């Protein structure tokens, strides 16, 4: 047998009790950063390789703009959520 | 930048 | 090190 | 072997559900610069090889349905399943235009016991939504 | 700046909400399987590669032994949390 | 560049709270074969390069107390930190000998901004504990 | 085999 709960990969955009952030022009961070990296290494990379440059991508070149100075410069981290068994590549 |  | 797929 | 074994027919289904607009009495905003988001996940996506569907401004009852549809169809010969969740949220929900569903009843829906044809494949689920209200203010 | 949230990593020895298994005797499901992943690959694999090894063994080597039906046959998967920015490995 | 530095003088320090026996208030019984997860993790833990140290029944003060300290040390010389805990536990909570305490106070004392020295150097949570009470019934 |  196979738990039912196994297999599943959640990939939030943000760690449990905080805010997302997205700008009206660019999209939202994670969804930028995301792309990005998987425009460079979607077909390479392990995903949990991914989602870690992701992660650092997020945590480092975004940080918030608002006139409300109590949404200001504020920060972002994602969270990867992993009952994988194996370690999964999108090709070959 | 807005929040979601 | 080395990942390799 | 430690990897998912890839060789199938196909890579898989990809779904994107892309929120946009809420009625009034949720409270909620227009999300700006989301079609900006489905546009980008897309072509990216369809760019690995998943055969992706863009569902728009969904209610509550629309996402359960359309989520529990594509775990009732057949499996047998895709490598994965990928599902994107783009919205308003709340810990451990997410916004449909008309109200707040559960994040794990959506999901549940892909269980080894409630959809055999995806059984010890990966089941992904990217969620861009906020989990709560807390900011960080950050460090250094 | 850096996310106050960042390079925190959970390893939760089951998914939320369910139970997790200990055998009195050999012990905690979890922890047998988390110590022989270590012991043989510690050192040369990255953390996320070691600990998705520990959920497929966990997954499929063990399954409860209750003399009470309602108990009997369970199964268990572990619940890697990953807030990381980079790759860990523990050597060098 | 996608690794994290590892050359410090040491690894890092490693908690790890055995809690085999509770005070009856609690209702929770004796964790048989802890003692056998705690020496298997000593010795896994150690070899990697932990400095660790084993703290058996603590009271949820004392687990607070344990991890405040620790993220007051000085991990100016460590690569990293790690806490590994042992006990029976509930969504989101771990139970001491006397009681049940948030996961998520344990842990709060390591943020970025409470523990300049560990700050960008990973900070790892082992837990060993239940997190409801649902089953897995498995399936094929 | 027990629970935690």
């Amino acid at each position: 047998k196979i738990p039912v709960e196994a297999d599943f990969l959640f990939a939030y955009s943000t760690v449990p009790g905080y805010y997302s952030w997205r700008s009206p022009g660019r999209g939202s961070w994670f969804v930028q950063a995301l792309c990005s990296i998987l425009e460079e290494h979607g077909k390479d990379l392990e995903i949990m390789q991914i989602l870690t440059r992701v992660n650092d991508r997020v945590a480092r070149h975004f940080e918030s703009q608002s006139d409300d100075p109590h949404f200001h410069e504020k920060k972002q981290i994602p969270c990867v959520v992993s009952m994988l068994t194996k370690e999964l590549y999108f090709s070959q | 930048e807005s929040m979601x | 090190q080395g990942h390799g797929e | 072997t430690y990897q998912y074994n890839m060789n199938f027919e196909k890579l898989g289904k990809c779904i994107i559900i892309n929120n946009k607009n809420f009625d009034k009495v949720t409270g909620m905003g227009v999300r700006n610069g989301t079609d900006k988001d489905a546009e980008a996940l897309f072509k990216c996506f369809r760019s690995l090889g998943f055969d992706v569907i863009v569902y728009n401004d969904c209610s509550c009852a629309k996402m359960q349905d359309l989520l529990k549809k594509a775990s009732e169809e057949d499996h047998t010969n895709a490598a994965c399943f990928a599902c994107i969740l783009l919205s308003h949220g709340e810990e451990n929900v997410i916004y449909g235009k008309d109200g707040v569903t559960p994040i794990k009843d959506l999901t549940a829906h892909f269980r080894g016991d409630r959809c055999k044809t995806l059984l010890e494949k990966p089941k992904l689920f990217f969620i861009q939504a906020c989990r709560g209200t807390e900011l960080d203010d950050g460090i250094q």
